[PDB]
């Protein structure tokens, strides 16, 4: 039986989740539907998103949360990668000026026993595609180019995105603290 | 202190075996069933009085919102129960009730008597899928009748929808099963004498079950008010989230709260009925 | 002594230009609807009172064997209520009911008023599929609920099913509703002053339409005892089979018998409701 | 639930001790009298119209039958009367009613009032055999008469032979006797108050005792409805075949059943007469 | 079905000039004395456990949570009312209690008995600042005591923070206190025969005061059951926002809803106890 | 005593308000604070705060939402007013390209008195301002200018911008339907 679960609702976190933390017996899924705050701070989010799914599962429970953080829209769209998404797909590779394409790709885990919530964070400094480039990702994944490459994510493989998607330096910072 | 499914097995086992288990069953039982809500179709019934069904809602808790066509508008709270009985106990709530594993689970074990909260036929019509017979309890008029030693007794805690008189959901008829003078709470007096208790399908927000735990607490200790104090049987709780406060509670009042598996919450239920077997 | 559909289409015609008709719909009028007899549910029910179905039948009537449930097994009569509100108004019914010729040709004439004394929503029903407003009227707190003067208002004379203590099934509720004084009788009462009635669905050997045909015609002639004697309006009953004698005394009664083609039950009623129009 | 011959008479003998029991004499109390059917006689009188006599009997009971002769061929109805007073009051019927075990145990007996529900003379002429006085009870000038206190008075409840304005043979008659006000119905509105009733002579399919049976017994719980519910005085009825249902309705409405040997209908009866002496 | 200010003026003002007006006041009452919530108090007590303040609120409601500390570190239980003994009661409160108009207009007019539920010193000092004497009322050592008659009598229901053991704050308190058993019970008890109620800092979602609600109107119904029912007096709920469903659930529990003025919560209730002068 | 109160927590949408209903006897003024949902539909979030306030203060209640709708963000900021004015006071008028001006004002008011839920929208179409202009409005009142006038909201007066405004031409039509 596990001892911690992670909850998450999109079908594709849960995949590139599975990748990396598939084999431990001690992780669990769960896909409980919690009630998202909206907020521009990273930090803000994920730590009350911790207090909503430990409401909803009261079990160990572990969320996550992204954000894109552009510097031509001077911290947007932050931790508002709802709404969004759900008015730019990608489009939003447009709405910004073409001279200065800087951004940053964030994400935070947090973790929570019902005592006590620890909040881990990564971040990857990139800056946002001319247009729309490629089918293997989630969000914004077609869009983002890291520092140094030329390719987005969603031109990346799996094994080749998580080398530098956010989310693969938070999910080996998982394993060694909870001992997954 | 928390049971999990392993821990839990030998000790409902040993209660089994020697015919002092009931089982206490909930509204999640009947979950998997895929009924209606309640709220839902007390909802609905508010649009003949002006309400939006997003706006009746907001006005109280559902045993309140029944307590106003109690008094109010008396042939809605007809209409409540009428509708249902078409709903919970209809012919597609029966064919999920074959294929359940929680339901088949119940019935694969030779129950003495089964206590439920819940109004649906789904309790006794698991025992009779299972080709045992199953004696409905909930009026004054069913205990008087006969019956054989064999036929496992299911009391309707809170009444069956065949006897719309027998029903418990008005705010003040919740208040006045406080005092327990119904006759399903007479024989309830009379179990926890005796017998360990499984509570499977309720939340520890509910507020109605946590008198009832309080309560039988108070009787097993006023029914060993002179002599010197023995120790009791354990009752259980089974739960998917057991959270990290409420289990400390329950263990004052005598129950212990079994850990069950959160992923699949059927699944886990009926490995939980057939590790008893 | 006894009219064709020819004959009573312009009579019936006339009453209803100037709104003074009222159909009166018995248990022949639910006939297509292929629902359970409920004398057969009765039988199936005495099953755990030890009684073989054909030999609890041979005891007395339908009514007098609901009043041996009502003061001997309580419990039973409140089942037996419970299973005719699933098989009645259960959704194969409903599916017949969009279908029928009968309920379509009810449904397409402008009533506002229809009296009905089986205890199924299939009258209603069929004006909800038409899409018409209809209005229960069974209790005390359903005469009181507003409504608009457009909605034809439906009476059910002997109770409807979601109302379940409004139900006139027991022989000592049929023989206190003889001296009318139920909310459905106080409304026949002022409606047989002006208006004339269509019996659609019932036989001469009722024993129980018959009291109440008797007791409409001597409510005439009373209303009339100080006065001039006025003629009133004629009021009609629909049969497949008139018989030879009891159409004759049915006139004394203010009633005219329309035969109908008796090959077909439920295309001859169409065409009677269709003639209205 | 059902009274044997050696059980109801210790109950029967002390309501005659202290004066408080009334018989209420039916139709099978004249069956040693060998008269005809009336059935029989209304038979042959619709030769006349037309019918075979195994034909009109075909459309209704005898009383719908009597209907029809009162508004179509009213004369055929006072020739009815007419021919039931030549044929029930005959010489061969008085001499039979000399040696008639059932009149003579009748007669034994001081009674105080006598109901019967039959036209024929022969509850009186059992009185006049035995050297007793009797005075007849049919319409308002026949209360109005003065009589001693000695003297037995025989209630005709449904009229006399020799007074054929009295006779409650037609259906419509019936309909109107059951809101109980004529003569006959006042005197039993007052003798129910203080007395208990033998019913001899009945089926439990005639639906006109039944009603009258209901009536009694709602006429005693609406003259305590102020007042703290105080034991009334057991009825009785004695029949031959009692059933298995019909005695438990029977209880409710303040009457128990007894159970008569049917090998020998009139001894039987006569032997429950003589053990109230 | 809601009272306005105005309205409900001379209906306290009836209750108050014979002596039969109680107030009933909740936490707030208390309100602009500025206290601390508790809930606040014991999440901080919570640190030294592991807890998080806002991780250990999410755990239960705050009864709940006190009944952790009861059971498994007593110590801080009794270190949670020892700080609010020194918060609730500060010089601070005091000060703020002196130029409270709600406290100034409770303390202008000659009560005899008032109610309150919470634990605080301010119903008492509220009465010592207008230079009236009153007697707290908590233990049974309170009743025992000597006082006159012209002293208010200011009954503790949930206990005093001077008198630690009788401090209702733990959840099983809760509960053992709904069978009324309790010194302020029993004194509810004889109150409740006499008295008009009225009900000032309460919400509609406490679900402790609703049962005290539902259960005085059950002993004011049970004191007259072998009786004529006769009207009793009318108890009142001060609110600023009442609702739509729930002052037509608190009309049946005798108690009429008084709608204040939402804009100052502070003024209106002022407002109101200056009206009954 | 009022029968309607209007709930709000804006010191200065109440200081308009007052202009124009402040002499009705039957209207309230309430400030309880009540949690805002976060959408980009003016017609979702209207209606969600009309329970999510009628919860809180138990009267018959008013409640009020504004949009603005630029056609540069393709429909953003929406009614999303509260984490834009939280990361771009005024500078959202740099943000977006200086090409296509163009976007819409919108505001929503909804009375509930329990039973029933009614939104009036109003709307004024006009083009966003290249420097913020102006000091007398609220959140976003120097930047936008309505069509025809070559001036800000913000530059008006303020019987100026409510013959502009949409909140103007809310409160005239909330004074006939509840007859205040």
């Amino acid at each position: 039986a596990p001892t911690w679960f992670y909850n998450t609702t999109n079908s594709e976190k849960l995949r590139e989740l599975q990748h990396v933390l598939g084999g431990s017996a001690k992780l669990g899924y769960l896909t409980a539907k919690v009630t998202e705050i909206l907020d521009v701070d990273l930090e803000t989010v994920i730590r009350a998103k911790a207090i909503a799914a430990y409401r909803a599962v009261r079990v160990p429970v572990i969320v996550e949360h992204g954000a894109l953080c552009i510097d031509a829209l001077n911290g947007l769209p932050g931790a508002l990668v709802k709404p969004f998404w759900e008015s730019l797909d990608t489009r939003l590779c447009e709405v910004i000026p073409a001279g200065q394409r800087t951004a940053r790709a964030r994400g935070a885990l947090c973790y929570c026993d019902g005592r006590e919530r620890h909040v881990l964070i990564e971040e990857t400094e990139g800056e946002i595609a001319p247009s729309a480039r490629g089918t293997g990702g989630f969000h914004w994944d077609p869009i983002f180019i890291p520092k140094g490459q030329t390719r987005t994510f969603a031109e990346m493989s799996l094994d080749e995105k998580l080398s530098f998607s956010p989310l693969g330096r938070l999910h080996t910072r998982l394993r060694t603290e909870l001992g997954l | 202190t928390t049971l999990t499914l392993s821990e839990a097995a030998p000790l409902l086992k040993k209660e089994f075996r020697e015919g002092r288990l009931i089982p206490f069953l909930g509204a999640g039982f009947s979950k998997p069933l895929k009924l209606p809500d309640g709220s839902q179709l007390i909802a609905s019934l508010a649009k003949t009085l002006g309400f939006e069904p997003e706006l009746f809602d907001m006005h109280g808790r559902f045993e309140q919102l029944a307590e106003f066509f109690a008094i109010s508008a008396p042939n809605r709270l007809q209409r409540l129960v009428y509708e249902m009985s078409l709903s919970f106990d209809s012919a597609e709530a029966e064919a999920l009730r074959e294929k359940s594993p929680m339901h088949r689970a119940l019935a694969a074990l030779d129950w003495r008597t089964i206590y439920t909260t819940n109004y649906d036929k789904h309790v006794e019509g698991a025992l009779r899928d299972a080709g045992k017979q199953a004696a409905v309890l909930a009026s004054f008029a069913d205990f008087q009748g006969p019956r054989a030693r064999d036929v496992c007794e299911v009391i309707k805690f809170h009444g069956t929808l065949d006897q719309p008189d027998t029903i418990v959901l008005t705010e003040s008829s919740y208040f006045q099963r406080m005092a327990l003078d119904a006759p399903p709470d007479q024989r309830l007096r009379a179990d926890l004498l005796a017998n360990s208790f499984l509570f499977i399908g309720y939340s520890f927000s509910d507020t109605n079950i946590r008198y009832i735990w309080y309560r039988m607490n108070q009787l097993r200790e006023q029914s060993q008010l002179g002599v010197k104090h023995s120790q009791a049987r354990r009752c259980f709780f089974a739960t998917h989230g057991a959270g990290l406060v409420q289990p400390d509670i329950l263990q004052q009042w005598n129950i212990d709260v079994i850990q069950l598996d959160p992923t699949d919450k059927s699944a886990s239920v009926a490995r939980l009925l057939e590790s008893i077997a």
